[PDB]
């Protein structure tokens, strides 16, 4: 679903662009192109494999059924006064079209060794509110997806003047390292290094990027298979308890914090970090009806576990930066414990 | 006005002082004393005034950018008006303030005193006002939109003509002990 | 089974007669006197009761299914246990009545009187309350889901544990003051 306003209008847009950005994340696509045109329709095209393109169990070819019958991209042909699909699989350009969803007969082109998919959709404006797509949201949207896909280069175009056309470019080589590059732009990072790791588990992945700055508030962003869960969830949580660990320990071992001293609250070691938290799940489960929580159980202890190893490697590494950092998190514990014990005098 | 950075005063008395328009970046100011201390007109990049007291000083006209406010108690300062953006006033004392139309939009204000405080107009966006105290705080006509705050919030803050969202509506009406039946 | 069907009854004065068990088809009774009468296990489809008394009188077991009760004075009347299927209450007057677990859904209760009337666990579902008096009205723990309310309804009931949906949720909040939105 989503809704019949601007919430629900961009929810066609990222349907189609999920389809190309889950072509990328198999290794399969390199380029996703999104166009606006003057008519209002949106045109997103991938070199990724194609939709399958060969007859299937249900009596029709298979790019039919996976855009008439839901559970996809059925959505969007449900809600579009006309879909049109061009493919390049099995050595051929196809091309099929829908008028409000009813198909028409699936036609073969010439040859070619390309692979790819291009889906151009209407949106239906009996259905919603407004058609007008806004180009700041959809770019916003865009230039995420390529801090989230490495290799993948994001394209967008806007044809509309309300001929000049708004044009962006988003790739990012550095992937999540850019994201925090991005975040840490306005702030003083008080580490000349950014934090990369990775882990590999069966059935999920995890990527980790993060950077201190001078500041005193916490900006850590969270993606469970490229979505933004904005109220956080398990991967959040393992990674939480593996960096407050990580730091007392170390803050122990190298005398930056007493033997008789409390430990240092997440609060304390999250004060002026940037963090971007990616992790992939092969079958994700969802909390609250916002759906934005990761509730998967054994993705805590996964991303908790990589994050002990690889965070302890790093802090053992760079004593200079690490210090630093143990320092800032200790002078903020000493002001919350002074702030609470004169509170409750 | 010659910008101070990168120093830390710890336990340091400057109610003898005039602070107006001084510009700090990156300076910690630890337990020091800003009692009855003009700081008008000043401006602040991530600086820290931690476990401060700033009773009867006055801020107004001064800007603070990412700075901490941590632990230090505002009673009787002429605050409004003044700019801050995304500050951390955790555990901060704020009552009996007078903060009307002041903007605290993604400000931390978690386990603030605002006693009796006065957040008239105020513009409270994003805000983080959790286990904060506000018997008796006057809410009439701020945008609360998207703050985050505990259910007794809804029945102990006055709230007369405050801008909430929908997820916040529902909270009002639990919290007075409505049973809301999204289905 | 004493059955009236398509008459009507001016003025009529009831209050010495026991009409238990009876039913009603299409009868419309006007300003007529229902006083401490028996109308127990009683049935009306089609009934129409205008501007009548039913002051201490017992409807216990009756079912109404499509009457009016228009304008009648329910004041001590023994009411629960009562089936009523889409019966239109307009101005009828329960005011202290108690109403406790009753099934009023989908029924017209406009400009109805509910001064100090007992509704704890009463069934209220896509029922119409606009324009009603609910000053003391007890509505803790009622099913209000769909029902439609006057904004001073939300400020005036007592409705601590009530059932409710979000549009109502909505109109609680404004009706407090909120700008929702």
């Amino acid at each position: 679903i989503g809704s019949t306003g601007e919430r629900g209008l961009h929810h066609l847009i990222w349907e189609v662009v999920d389809n190309a950005v889950d072509e990328a994340m198999a290794g399969f696509a390199t380029r996703v192109d999104v166009k606006i045109h003057a008519d209002g329709s949106v045109e997103v095209r991938d070199d990724g494999r194609g939709i399958p393109v060969e007859m299937h169990a249900t009596g029709m070819p298979t790019i039919d059924v996976v855009m008439t019958q839901l559970h996809g991209v059925s959505v969007v042909n449900a809600l579009s006064t006309r879909l049109e699909a061009t493919v390049l699989r099995d050595g051929y350009e196809w091309f099929q079209y829908y008028d409000r969803s009813v198909p028409g007969k699936l036609k073969q082109g010439g040859e070619t060794k390309e692979t790819g998919t291009t889906i151009r959709f209407w949106a239906d404006p009996e259905i919603f509110e407004t058609t007008d797509y806004n180009f700041e949201t959809v770019a916003r949207r865009l230039q995420e997806m390529a801090f989230l896909n490495k290799g993948l280069t994001i394209e967008l175009t806007d044809e509309r003047v309300t001929s000049k056309v708004k044009h962006r470019v988003f790739h990012y080589p550095g992937g999540l390292v850019d994201y925090v590059k991005h975040i840490n732009r306005t702030k003083t990072p008080i580490q000349q290094s950014i934090i990369d790791f990775d882990g590999k588990g069966p059935g999920h992945e995890v990527e980790i990027a993060m950077q201190w700055n001078a500041g005193y508030s916490e900006s850590v962003h969270t993606f469970a298979n490229t979505i933004n869960t904005h109220e956080g969830g398990t991967h959040e949580e393992g990674f939480r308890a593996a960096l407050t660990s990580v730091v007392n320990r170390y803050a122990k071992d190298k005398k930056l914090l007493k033997d008789k001293d409390p430990n240092l609250t997440g609060d304390d070691i999250r004060e002026g970090l940037a963090a971007v938290i990616s992790v992939k799940v092969a079958e994700p489960q969802f909390e609250g009806q916002t759906k934005t929580k990761l509730g998967n159980t054994e993705v805590k202890s996964f991303v908790q576990k990589i994050c002990n190893e690889q965070l302890q490697h790093w802090f053992e590494a760079n004593p200079a930066e690490a210090k630093t950092v143990v320092n800032k998190a200790v002078s903020s514990a000493q002001a919350r414990i002074a702030a609470r014990k004169a509170r409750e005098l | 006005e010659t910008v101070w950075a990168d120093e830390e005063f710890a336990g340091r008395d400057f109610r003898d002082e005039d602070l107006s328009r001084i510009r700090t970046e990156r300076v910690v100011f630890t337990e020091c004393d800003f009692s009855g201390v003009d700081l008008s007109e000043s401006e602040h990049h991530g600086s820290a005034f931690r476990n401060c007291t700033f009773r009867r000083s006055t801020i107004w006209h001064s800007t603070f950018t990412n700075c901490s406010l941590l632990g230090s108690v505002f009673t009787e300062c002429r605050i409004r008006p003044v700019t801050f953006v995304e500050c951390d006033f955790t555990l901060a004392v704020l009552g009996g303030c007078d903060l009307r139309a002041v903007d605290l939009s993604d400000c931390r204000l978690r386990e603030v005193s605002l006693v009796g405080a006065d957040l008239r107009k105020a513009v409270l966006r994003r805000a983080d006002l959790t286990g904060s105290r506000v018997q008796d705080a006057r809410l009439e006509e701020a945008d609360l939109r998207g703050t985050r705050v505990d259910p007794t919030f809804w029945t102990t803050a006055k709230v007369r003509g405050a801008k909430i969202d929908i997820e916040q509506a529902l909270a009002y009406a639990a919290a007075h002990g409505l049973a809301v039946h999204g289905g």
